């Protein structure tokens, strides 16, 4: 008796847990090791559309470069310092040029290009390290801005509450889908060539993620309703629940082994070099998703509903109400 | 930039010697920094090779060329080995430079069978 099923093809894309790999909201999903120390970086293989960091006690942007320098405003951003030539930001032509010496390379899509050149920049002079840095591409911009601060998380409330007595400052940020990161996207060093037809980008209009269950898509079975004005206010929700690999214990007064948990690999001047390490009870990794979370959403237009969920749907259903959405996808974007 | 990597096949006896050559053409950016590795046939995820012994290499930056010389042969050597450039990126501020992945070889398939 047949248990197999005739959507497993197109919903493949949507095993997000597989085909991304890593966390969504928070991604560090890998480790490699850079001067003889191990430091976390982004490793899922699809790009998140829409996402970008948010400075809290700034009125600088994340794709402003870092600090130290007379230059782009204050405490710096989160992207590259000028280089000459330079690197970053750079175009997409500027880049097809860079590497037209390249055929696989300059024939790259204008993401996977984006990814594969932040790739380039090695870290802190080991020239064999396995450690590579993550990018946000604007396609207003077609700018390829690669990030030097891989972290993407850190605010807890009693050092980080807003421009008011946090202790005072040193560095709040969180991950969004702010309306005005409508046009990026957030690349890891592992973003796949063909995400194009791997992975989710566009939503799907008229679609209800369900279940296929004995020959029929049922819906899915356990979901959590939240209000939401617009598809957008959905997906930022569903992104809020998605795969995280933040050190979902948080930290208080910042110490170097927890800088670390976070993503951050310097304090500008040198590495963060503890030596410690974490030899015990982690198998050197207990913050990776994997991919797991609350990455899928269905947004009935109707009654305004966000419905989200933690399993991967195997089917979709025909409702005209609806919109099926994902933590990666585009949050305006429909099909 | 691209790295002209030569020969592209050597089938060679145990104990003789191979010159291996790459050279960065089209390239902007001053030579800092090489890398060689190795794909055995048998594996195909790289390995970073370990220069010292038989594998005697030399870089001149001048010319941006650079090349690997394996003496006394061994099957143990057989393997597609790949050169690649990493190239010196000044910053528009400070005075330290920045590394920069350059482009690889297109290889060199080594055989080195005894007597076969």
């Amino acid at each position: 008796n047949y248990m197999g099923n005739p959507w497993t093809e197109y919903m493949a894309k949507y095993d997000i847990e597989e085909v991304h790999g890593s966390g969504i909201r928070v991604d560090l999903g890998e480790d490699a090791e850079v001067a003889g120390t191990q430091y976390r970086l982004p490793s899922g293989k699809c790009p998140v559309f829409g996402k970008g960091i948010i400075i809290e006690n700034s009125n600088t942007t994340f794709l402003t470069p870092v600090a130290t320098g007379n230059q782009y405003l204050k405490d710096g951003g989160f992207a590259f310092p000028p280089t000459e030539p330079l690197m970053s930001p750079m175009t997409l032509d500027e880049m097809r040029h860079f590497y037209k010496d390249n055929k696989y390379v300059k024939n790259l899509d204008e993401l996977t290009l984006c990814s594969r050149h932040a790739g380039n920049m090695i870290p802190d002079n080991d020239k064999n390290s396995n450690y590579k840095y993550p990018a946000v591409y604007d396609d207003k911009d077609k700018k390829c801005h690669i990030l030097y601060i891989a972290a993407q998380e850190n605010n807890g409330p009693r050092y980080c509450n807003k421009d008011e007595s946090k202790r005072n400052s040193m560095f709040c940020f969180r991950p969004a889908k702010d309306i005005s990161f409508q046009n990026y996207t957030y690349l890891s060093k592992n973003v796949v060539d063909n995400w194009e037809k791997v992975c989710p980008r566009k939503n799907l209009q008229n679609a209800k993620f369900g279940l296929w269950v004995d020959g029929n898509c049922e819906d899915i079975p356990h979901v959590n309703e939240f209000p939401a004005i617009d598809l957008f206010e959905c997906n930022k929700l569903v992104f809020e629940l998605s795969a995280s690999d933040q050190p979902k214990q948080y930290e208080q007064h910042l110490t170097d082994y927890e800088k670390i948990k976070e993503g951050f690999k310097n304090k500008n001047a040198s590495m963060i070099k503890s030596a410690f390490l974490p030899t015990g009870a982690f198998k050197a990794d207990r913050y990776k998703s994997h991919g797991k979370g609350y990455n899928w959403g269905n947004y009935n237009t109707e009654t305004q509903k966000c419905e989200i969920f933690n399993v991967k749907p195997t089917c979709l259903i025909n409702n005209s109400s609806y919109i099926a959405t994902t933590a990666l996808s585009h949050p305006i974007e429909v099909e | 930039a691209w790295v002209d990597q030569t020969p592209r096949t050597a089938t060679k006896e145990t104990g003789e010697s191979l010159t291996i050559n790459c050279v960065l053409r089209d390239a902007s950016l001053e030579l800092k920094d090489t890398g060689w590795y190795r794909t055995k046939l048998g594996s195909t995820n790289e390995q970073s090779i370990s220069i010292g012994g038989r594998y005697v290499e030399t870089v001149n930056k001048g010319s941006k060329s650079f090349s690997l010389r394996i003496s006394d042969l061994r099957v143990e050597d057989s393997g597609t080995y790949k050169c690649q450039a990493f190239y010196s990126l000044p910053l528009r501020d400070y005075n330290y430079s920045l590394l920069f992945r350059g482009e690889k070889g297109a290889g060199t398939a080594l055989t080195v069978k005894a007597a076969a």
